[PDB]
């Protein structure tokens, strides 16, 4: 029973950490969209200065 | 004993023999791939004595014993022993047989084609088999963990092979053939443990050593520290009591044997060692590949229970890897028994059920047949 | 998913495939023109695997692929390919059956006549399409960038066409019909990164050397002083990831390969360059033409999207035109999709709707039936 | 020991370094390209023993040690044990000190740029060579073979180039280079014999694969056909004597070695083939080039030895090749050595003595003079 309960706990922590590690991977993801998406928004603020300089 | 009309599962190498029935996540029991023998001439009436003993029964009485292991670095070369040891292990202790089950038998991806022929030929011509398959462990080692892709870390008693698989499909050029698994461990802590002033000669000797080390053994996360505290102090000894009432301690012996895996050096190999192959099996594969294999590096067969072999493979690799990427290892409480229980996945699954030889096809192409109908 | 019989609208190179419904200003979905094949022998069962895969689909699962494409050069010659590409890209991506809608698909002026011939026959056939009608790519072209009048600069995957037309009217004559495209830097690059270190030979790693010319190359302005540099110094560098966490740095290489369109004898061609040819279709055209197309020299398709490429073709053609006359290019951000976007334009004008060969005239006529319909 | 300051010519290949002087038609000696080390720890005391033993020293004292090769796939990277080879092929096997002699080196043309810039620097540098020019194993081969024109498929032992040249000038966007060469026909080979259960994974045996294959294996101009009997029957067998007193015969694994040439999908490669290869590169050339490539298709390298080579190249090229024009085949006794034998010819040439960088130009400018005086 102890050892039931770890491996559900083990199993619990695998998942768990399955997922702290889906869950990083997907931080990630949006972390990179994100600074990507303000990468690309200050480049399309920059771009945005050459079309209102355009302008 | 049992009704389910299922097929059969056997990991068979020179050390152990896994079996059960497919379908299971288990084997029911595990034998020593032994046939034992007297080396003694017996002299009182009444004292029993075999002409020869199987499995646990020869590793049991092995003080009076020699013990003839029929698998050669994953081959079965002596058929006949291997016919006993199976009879044994069906008839007499799993209380299941061949005979009216269909049987799956492994084999590592490149070992020599006469393994997989006799394997074939022994269950239909001996056992009266109704089907049989033979099996690539690397297949039924990814099964078991969960996985299509990866890199499988096979350790087993005579051979490791470290093969990857990338969707289901093999990637053999990235396959790292290496001649060191867990009976060159247990000679060399055998020659170390003499160092230490306990010789250990005979094949009774070698099997108290296996079993010193399987307790007693690890690998280390970080060899060179443990390495030299071990060597300076009796704090990092451990003690085991061998079966005449001595007792033994073991020192930094006790990681530099596993240590042999990552330096194989150690008993003469010419190798780069575990974690090298490992990274080439996922390096030799092609760039979209590579990320995957990184990040589903799965361990299978016994060595993987040493104490830091999961997390010093995995920093191993990591540290040869590059940056951002994930890379993991999968050493699941099945470590060592995940090749059966592959077997019994592959054997069960009904996507499976047309890869069968049947005692139809076989009785009319013979043991060739292999060749044609399991890869 | 439409509350309209609106027409289908499809770019097909040797690229890429982009897909849409008229009316929109984008495709719904882009697909490279690839059908992908396995090149590995399957291990493991009951793990999926197709016997082909479509589009992203090829892309996706790349890394045991083969990959394939059914265009060369502006013409299909695998229509079964492109049957794949079709299916999977109207029913499962623009959720539409063509039984219910008209289809334009576009070709370039001189594409060999089987290219509109086998794509109005498919369409018809296979699809059941009630309408069919095969575009010019540099009509589409110049609706989308806002003219009637310029030479159409494509540079795609496949080839350069740089096509004049006068007041929406073709001037045939001085087409001038290149055989330097994006396909041809692709190579071009490699052979170059090969020069660095890094052997790019697989379809993966051709695929990959597409994904970095796209994302790192460049023309400028000044080849010569922009090489000085490049060639001397890290500081004109740029690291590109590669899928397995590595990274590849390209200098010179940079710009090297996107010169080609200047210098097309980088990769073995007989010509003079896209600022020349350019040039030449405007020069072969009448003095009372020519004023309007130096004046509108407009930018389409792809390879266009290099940094410095609008600026650098102006200086280019200026440099070779008559003084006193005003050189420009038009070069929108509707850069890649300004083809597929002009489809959707031309496929919603009411202007365009008596252009239709119908399923009917169709079936009376047979395919060769779009040489009198549609240009 | 020589009489006259002429030429030396080194071919350092990722297989052998063949070596003499320039104005001869043969090497005067030809070392291994390796530096063995010791594996072992020594046991007694004044033995000699060295840290390194290089050329024929590594292979002489091989049974101790691990054979490792500077160059991989015709790329020098390990430039020290490069020095070592070329110090003791220079001054104590050819008796040449190159001081007193101009060198010249061979390369692929798309072997990276380190390798020609830094094996020009180890001459000048390291051993004050006063003179040196790297040249292209594609016009080595044609100089070697009588020709001016024709296809260089150099099946050697590190990475096959396939350059086209006609009236001497290079045809470079037909050059189709194939990650496939002799090193992996013997990777091949060993896996292969593994299986027929002759397992060979150190070093020794290894060398020892390598030379059973150069005496046993052959091409066959059906590779199916051949198989089924070879795959049938002893009488296809060929033995080779094992250094220890072990014997091997060798059945269909005799010809599936050299087979991978023809199907590089043996060892994982995306490829169709040396001789898809070597028809690209026909092919790609102009349109009045390629009824005279395809007359003078040249064998180079080595691998141009295995029984049938010459032959089957013949026959796979004239089954994709137009009719009427005429598919031949160059192969003279001066394969594998053609390209050193192209050096000894180049080096000598009245036409080739502005050629020579001088050690002047060399400290002027710094060793990535090469590529601009070499190629
Ligand atoms: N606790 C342990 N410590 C160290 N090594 C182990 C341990 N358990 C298993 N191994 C090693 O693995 C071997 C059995 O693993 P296994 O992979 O199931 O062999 P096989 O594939 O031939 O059946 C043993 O010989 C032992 O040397
Ligand atoms: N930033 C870029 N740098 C270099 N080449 C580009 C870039 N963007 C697009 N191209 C190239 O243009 C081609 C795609 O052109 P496209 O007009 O969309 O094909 P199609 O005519 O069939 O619609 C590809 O070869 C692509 O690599
Ligand atoms: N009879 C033969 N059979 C098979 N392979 C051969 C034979 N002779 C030579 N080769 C192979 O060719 C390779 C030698 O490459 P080589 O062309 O000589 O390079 P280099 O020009 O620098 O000397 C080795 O892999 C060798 O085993």
């Amino acid at each position: 029973d102890a050892q039931e309960k770890l491996e559900l706990a083990e199993k619990k922590a695998t998942d768990a950490e399955a997922d702290v590690a889906s869950l990083n991977r997907r931080i990630q993801l949006v972390e990179e969209e994100l600074d990507r998406a303000q990468e690309r928004l200050a480049t399309a603020l920059q771009k945005l200065e050459e079309a209102e300089k355009a302008a | 004993d049992e009704d389910e009309t299922t097929a059969l599962v056997c990991d068979n190498g020179s050390g152990l023999v896994k079996a059960g029935f497919a379908g299971d996540d288990a084997p029911r029991a595990v034998f020593p791939s032994i046939v034992g023998r007297p080396r003694h001439q017996g002299v009182m009436v009444g004292m029993g004595q075999k002409d020869s003993y199987v499995g646990d029964e020869a590793q049991s009485k092995r003080g009076i014993l020699t013990l003839k292991y029929p698998i050669e670095h994953g081959i079965i070369t002596n058929w006949d022993d291997m016919e006993k040891i199976w009879h044994h292990t069906f008839y007499n202790e799993l209380r299941v047989a061949p005979e009216e089950h269909p049987t799956l038998l492994t084999e590592a991806p490149l070992n020599p084609k006469a393994n997989r022929e006799k394997m074939t030929q022994i269950m239909f011509e001996t056992f009266n088999v109704p089907a049989m398959y033979v099996a690539i462990q690397a297949v039924l080692s990814l099964y078991a963990s969960g996985r299509t892709t990866g890199i499988v870390l096979d350790s087993g008693d005579g051979v490791t092979h470290n093969v990857p698989i990338y969707e289901g499909y093999a990637l053999p050029h990235a396959i790292m053939r290496l001649d060191l698994a867990g009976r060159d461990l247990t000679d060399y802590l055998m020659k170390i443990l003499t160092e230490r002033g306990y010789s250990f000669v005979t094949t009774a000797e070698r099997e108290i050593v296996r079993d010193i080390k399987e307790k007693l053994c690890y690998v280390a996360l970080d060899f060179e520290n443990e390495m030299a505290t071990a060597a300076s102090s009796s704090s990092l000894e451990k003690s085991y009591e061998l079966p005449d009432g001595q007792v033994i301690t073991i020192g930094n012996e006790r990681f530099r044997c596993p240590e042999t895996l990552f330096q194989p050096s150690f008993i003469g190999m010419e190798s780069a060692g575990i974690h090298e192959t490992t990274y080439n099996s996922i390096m030799k594969c092609d760039i979209d590949i590579r990320k995957d294999l990184y990040a589903n590096n799965v361990m299978s067969g016994g060595t993987t229970m040493y104490p830091g072999i999961a997390d010093r493979m995995q920093k191993e690799i990591t540290a040869l890897a590059p940056s951002t990427m994930k890379i993991k290892i999968i050493a699941p409480p099945e470590r060592k028994y995940s090749v059966w229980i592959g077997g019994s996945i592959l054997a069960s699954l009904s996507t499976f059920q047309q890869m069968w030889i049947t005692k139809q096809e076989y009785d009319e192409a013979g043991p060739s047949i292999v060749h044609r109908k399991c890869f």
